[PDB]
RNA sequence: GUCAUGGAGGUAGAGCACUGUUUGGACUAGGGUACCGAAUUCAGAUAAACUCCGAAUGCCAUGUACUUA
RNA sequence: UGGGGCGGUCGCCUCCUAAAGAGUAACGGAGGCGCCCAAAGGUUCCCUCAGAAUGGAUGGAAAUCAUUCGCAGAGUGUAAA
RNA sequence: CUGGUAGUUAUGGCGAGAAGGUCACACCCGUUCCCAUCCCGAACACGGUAGUUAAGCUUCUCUGCGCCAAUGGUAGUUGGGGGCUUCCCCCUGCGAGAGUAGGUCGCUGCCGGG
């Protein structure tokens, strides 16, 4: 039911945060907007 | 035949860790308690779990705000 | 005072069927009727039956065959 | 029998909860804002001594104009910025008053910033 | 504005010089009038919340509000959070056309009329009032609601107690 | 027997008797009373069977208080347990009766009647007692 | 170590201002009059896991004090 | 481990014992935890609870309405402080 | 005399009674626009002064509630010494809680008008 996810940059598609979520309650995938330490900006994160 | 007790947590060693009129260096603890037992005057703050800390070098003082309240200062 | 929620309340003159007094009213419906109701101006009529005619401060089945004997078109 | 809620009384407790964070010291002094149902009132304090600097009000022997009062309080803005650059005030500190930050007040404070006064 | 031309020009002349109040602001009038349905069947019958929801608008023409519980009780097997009851709030000219709707046509129709309860006060300066069927209002339509459910009316005086209160009600007109 | 209708815990501390009494040092409700000299506990048995015998002589005639009551509780072990393994079942409920407290009175009833129901009263009871009056 | 000064902390004692326990009276809006669902009030008690209060000691620190390692 | 065995317990959080700084034992007295929340987090703006009485209702002691009194007698995801 | 704005443990509060006022401040009127209501121009927001001191506000009086508070005595207790040791007594230093004589219907700072 709340299980551990990561989260990838949508552009360099390196995991860079992981957190949790419901299953019951958010089935599809989370899409955040959090900073890439690659690219020095904020970049959309989405689950794997 | 037997007991269902024998259960205590850790201590965690509260209460006040710097004196009145006692120097004190920025960034140092001053009284660690739970909930706001002594507000944080001036250049103190409290910090998440309400652990009152120095921001500048000092002389601390505990002193009384309004009927029922304390607060601790630090004054150069 | 909110627009687009609260239906019409434009005013409509009230009255009787046997005094038959134009009194104004605020209401949400026209009774397919209007009248040039006081100085020049357009308000619609509802018709409805006797109200404070009496409001208990003031025969060939009697109006079995009145009401038929007028129903008849 | 519905007593009626006094306006200064809430005004004053909403006047406390904005005043907890923001206090004028003497570098930086505070603009406080009174707004009454005929005029309109600017104070410049530092609450460290519990003094007035400067201030202005639509109540002066000048800039006769009462264009619907809500461009009186351009002209007040107008005053008590040029009044604090006399005064050599350079920054300081919007006290909303506990009001909103939409209409008299919003233009009051409008007027400052384009005069001598920083935000 | 029928009323008020007697509230503002008939009415009140009368109870400067009667009661010797010393200014006009003394002299109680009507605040404020209000409805409550509380239909509690909403538990399971979901579509009769929202059926009275629009009759009840209808009787006023402004949108009524969903009033939700306060807690849970055990003996009425109610949880918090389901709509139980309307709110309508008439205020400003409202408290002048409305209850002409009622003082002139709604009492006279209901099927045993004769008259109001003169002690149906709250001891302090406002009074109420009951409607037992709900198709009473001079502007609803009998085949239209199936239902039937016991309302709340409530007028708001600035009266001070019960003795002005009455009086201005009844020189208002009501038996 | 008087005994508590609910408690918030079953177990309490044996406690201590020491100083004076801290209220209830004098007689408010009747004209008579037992006073204690010493200190010690009583049971609730020895409050019931000191007051049969006190309102039996008087024939029930004149209104007794109690002045004491038996909040506290204690424990037992039975016999062939060794020490240890937790704390004893409780058994009775007392009242720790420091010195100079009021225990009884006496109203409704002449001089003669009064001390000797009192006196009755007082070999039921495991402490040294005075009889006193009011003023 | 003592002296002067400043502090944090609720023990002993006491108290009923909150929470439990409890005595005797006036008290039965309403259930069918404690049998109360009970509540108001007067007077009087009780507490390690009650506190409107609250010491003696102990503890932390400053001093320019006096003595001593 | 008030001999050993049978029984019970083994890690973490909260209160009392704990003797008014901190710490302090016993197979001493009471309870919880091995999570939950995509808003139950951030920020800006706004306001205030429980309960009781009173009049009207389908609707009753207790559902929703109005007034009055009301320093928390409520609430604070969950046990206690 | 009044309108703002701060400090100060309620001796500053609560309750009660009276006087006052368009110079301020409020009550009040209306909803065209800015903005607003889970509905409601009630509040918020805007536009003004036909009416008003009946409210808020200012001044004046109180001890009814609350709050503050001695002196003396008492409980307790560090140090020393005794007993007949559930506990109790003596000397020196410290010294409450409760109760009470008593006080209280505030004291200071800045700015603008009359
Ligand atoms: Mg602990
Ligand atoms: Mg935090
Ligand atoms: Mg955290
Ligand atoms: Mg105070
Ligand atoms: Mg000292
Ligand atoms: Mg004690
Ligand atoms: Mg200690
Ligand atoms: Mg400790
Ligand atoms: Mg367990
Ligand atoms: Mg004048
Ligand atoms: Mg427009
Ligand atoms: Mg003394
Ligand atoms: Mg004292
Ligand atoms: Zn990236």
């Amino acid at each position: 039911m709340r299980v551990n996810i990561t989260l990838e940059c949508t552009e360099c598609g390196d995991r860079n945060y992981i957190t949790t979520k419901n299953k019951r309650e958010n089935p599809e995938r989370i899409e955040l907007k959090k900073y890439c330490p690659r690219l020095r900006r904020v970049t959309l994160h989405r689950e794997t | 035949g037997s007991t269902s007790n024998g259960r205590d947590s850790e201590s965690k060693r509260l209460g006040a860790k710097r004196a009145d009129g006692q120097f004190v260096t920025g960034g140092s603890i001053l009284y660690r308690q739970r909930g706001t037992k002594i507000y944080p005057g001036t250049n103190v703050g409290r910090g998440g779990d309400d652990t009152l800390f120095a921001k500048t070098d000092g002389v601390v003082r505990f002193e009384r705000m309004g009927r029922d309240k304390k607060k601790v200062s630090v004054y150069p | 005072m909110k627009t687009g929620i609260h239906p019409e309340y434009r005013p409509v003159v009230f009255v009787d069927t046997s005094t038959d007094f134009k009194f104004l009213s605020g209401s949400t419906k026209s009774s397919s009727e209007t009248i040039k109701w006081e100085d020049g101006n357009e308000y619609p009529l509802l018709r409805v039956e006797i109200s404070s005619d009496s409001h208990p401060f003031y025969a060939d089945g009697r109006v079995d065959r009145f009401n038929k004997k007028y129903g008849l078109k | 029998m519905i007593t009626k809620i006094d306006k200064n009384k809430v005004r004053k407790k909403r006047h406390a909860r904005v005043r907890s964070k923001i206090s004028g010291t003497e570098s930086r002094p505070r603009l406080n804002v009174f707004r009454s149902n005929k005029n309109i009132y600017a104070q410049v304090i530092d609450d460290v001594n519990g003094v007035t600097l400067a201030s202005a009000s639509n109540l002066d022997k000048d800039f006769g104009s009462a264009e619907s009062k809500v461009d009186a309080a351009s002209k007040v803005g107008e005053l008590v910025a040029k009044r604090a650059s006399e005064k050599g005030i350079t920054s300081v500190t919007f006290d909303r008053g506990g009001y909103l930050y939409h209409g008299r007040v919003k233009a009051l404070a409008e007027a400052a910033r384009e005069n001598g006064l920083e935000f | 504005n029928r009323l008020k031309d007697q509230y503002l020009k008939e009415i009140v002349p009368a109870l400067m010089s009667k009661f010797n109040y010393d200014s006009v602001m003394e002299v109680p009038k009507i605040d404020k009038i209000v409805i409550n349905t509380g239909v509690g069947d909403a538990t399971a019958n979901a579509k009769v919340l929202d059926s009275a929801v629009e009759e009840l608008a209808l009787i006023t023409g402004q949108k009524p509000v969903i009033t939700k519980a306060k807690n849970s009780i055990a003996g009425f097997r109610l949880r918090e959070g389901m709509p139980i009851g309307a709110k309508v709030t008439l205020r400003g000219e409202r408290m002048y056309d409305f209850l002409d709707k009622l003082v002139t046509v709604s009492l006279p129709r209901v099927r045993d009329f004769r008259g109001v309860s003169k002690k149906a006060f709250d001891g302090r300066g406002n009074y109420t009032l009951g409607v037992r069927e709900q198709l009473i209002f001079p502007e609803i339509d009998y085949d239209q609601v199936s239902k039937v459910r016991g309302m709340d009316v409530v007028i708001v005086t600035t009266a001070k107690s019960d003795e002005e209160s009455h009086e201005l009600l009844t020189q208002l007109g009501m038996p | 027997m008087l005994v508590p209708k609910r408690v918030k815990y079953r177990r309490e501390f044996r406690g201590n008797m020491r100083g004076r009494a801290k209220g209830g040092t004098e007689v408010a409700f009747g004209e008579y009373g037992l006073q204690a000299v010493e200190a010690s506990w009583i049971t609730n048995r020895q409050i019931e069977a000191a007051r049969i015998a006190m309102t039996r002589y008087m024939k029930r005639g004149g209104k007794v208080w109690i002045k004491i009551f038996p909040h506290k509780s204690y424990t037992s072990k039975p016999i062939g347990v060794r020490m240890g393994k937790g704390k004893g079942a409780p058994e009775g409920w007392v009242s720790p009766v420091k010195r100079g407290k009021i225990m009884f009175e006496i109203a409704g009833v002449p001089e003669d009647v009064a001390r000797e129901a009192l006196r009755l009263a007082a070999h039921k009871l495991p402490v040294k007692t005075k009889i006193v009056k009011r003023e």
